[PDB]
């Protein structure tokens, strides 16, 4: 009936301070399609951010890959925030450069 | 190329 | 090598006002290469490839029209699964299509499908057959009952071994430097000190194609799946994916561990270890 999404958030190449780079946060598992997902810096949404056209695996759960161009440095921070109807609030997962 | 003959449930 | 043409179609109900939102989207293996969005301004099929913009005018002007025939399709379906299931005209509900065929490595018909799902629940399926179908509850035995009737099964396997394969074949020519070409994974390992006596290692699987790849932890030469994490795959963002195992080891004893690689990009398989003055 409802699925939570998963969230994955990470750059599109290995992170390294003042390298031009992407930042993305891959939603999957989740059901029904309506969500809602932002990219943050220091807490604050990014303008300049593009999904990928709505698909769905074999158990029918839906995945969508939101992104934009960043440039990580030592000072900023950066995450994800998800709203979908099987959330009580927005879940936040924070970029680290590790994972 | 998509299919042409869907059809209704 | 072995491939694959699917198309994946959504539509949601919209009950405030106006159609459903519908979605189709159309890949060979792991690339998109078409799409048609209801939101969309253009209200055509849109290449998403390079290799199938060569595509003439007729090939556009007759996607269009069958992806619109489509959404037409899921709209009317929305409105009698609703009744089907007895259920009010103020909720949004989701129907979902798939449909595709694999080839072998010889780009000779393998396997065919065509699954609908209600609500992200099965609803009817082609079997492998392609000549019977999987009616999950009642409401799909109706349909089942009136597809036996419409012929849907013969029209459909027609399409799916005959018409989707030719297709396939003519995509993996035109598009052959990307859809033919692997992108074995670019591999590292890194390092994270992570408690007191303890660290991480995590071993990468970075720019690869296609998306299916095993990563797998050894100690000692046997497998280790105790304190170990593996993501799911994830996508680049430029057609390649990416992917990285973890595994908790006592410092001091990281020479034990090696991460292997499988893939279909590499002719062997790829051993990777952690070197101690990294
Ligand atoms: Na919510």
């Amino acid at each position: 009936i409802q699925r939570t999404p998963k969230i994955q958030v990470y750059s599109r190449h290995p992170a390294e301070n003042g390298k031009s780079n992407f930042l993305n946060c891959y939603v999957s598992g989740f059901h029904p399609s309506d969500i809602e997902v932002d990219l943050l810096k220091n807490g604050e949404r990014i303008e300049k951010v593009e999904h990928s056209d709505l698909s769905f695996s074999k158990d029918w759960s839906f995945y969508l890959l939101y992104y934009t161009e960043f440039t990580p440095t030592e000072k900023d921070e950066y995450a994800c925030r998800v709203n979908h109807v099987t959330l009580s609030q927005p879940k936040i997962v924070k970029w680290d450069r590790d994972m | 190329v998509v299919f042409l003959h869907v059809t209704y449930v | 090598g072995s491939h694959s043409m699917r198309y994946f179609f959504t539509s949601v109900s919209r009950p405030g006002r106006g159609e459903p939102r519908f979605i189709a989207v159309g890949y060979v293996d792991d690339t998109q290469f078409v799409r048609f969005d209801s939101d969309a301004a253009s209200q055509r099929m849109e290449p998403r490839a390079p290799w199938i913009e060569q595509e003439g005018p007729e090939y556009w002007d007759g996607e269009t029209r069958k992806v619109k025939a489509h959404s037409q399709t899921h709209r009317v379906d929305l409105g009698t699964l609703r009744g089907y299931y007895n259920q009010s005209e103020a909720g949004s509900h989701t129907v979902q299509r798939m449909y595709g065929c694999d080839v072998g490595s010889d780009w000779r018909f393998l396997r065919g499908y065509h699954q609908y799902a209600y609500d992200g629940k099965d609803y009817i399926a082609l079997k492998e057959d392609l000549r019977s179908w999987t009616a999950a509850d009642m409401a799909a035995q109706t349909t089942k009952h009136k597809w036996e009737a419409a012929h849907v099964a013969e029209q459909l396997r027609a399409y799916l071994e005959g018409t989707c394969v030719e297709w396939l074949r003519r995509y993996l020519e035109n598009g052959k430097e990307t859809l033919q070409r692997t992108d074995a994974p670019k591999t590292h390992m890194t390092h994270h000190a992570v408690s007191d006596h303890e660290a991480t290692l995590r071993c990468w699987a970075l720019s690869f194609y296609p998306a299916e790849i095993t990563l797998t932890w050894q100690r000692d030469g046997e497998d280790q799946t105790q304190d170990t994490e593996l993501v799911e795959t994830r996508p680049a963002g430029d057609g390649t994916f990416q992917k990285w195992a973890a595994v908790v080891v006592p410092s001091g004893q990281e020479q034990r561990y090696t991460c292997h690689v499988q893939h279909e990009g590499l002719p062997k398989p790829l051993t990777l270890r952690w070197e101690p003055s990294s």
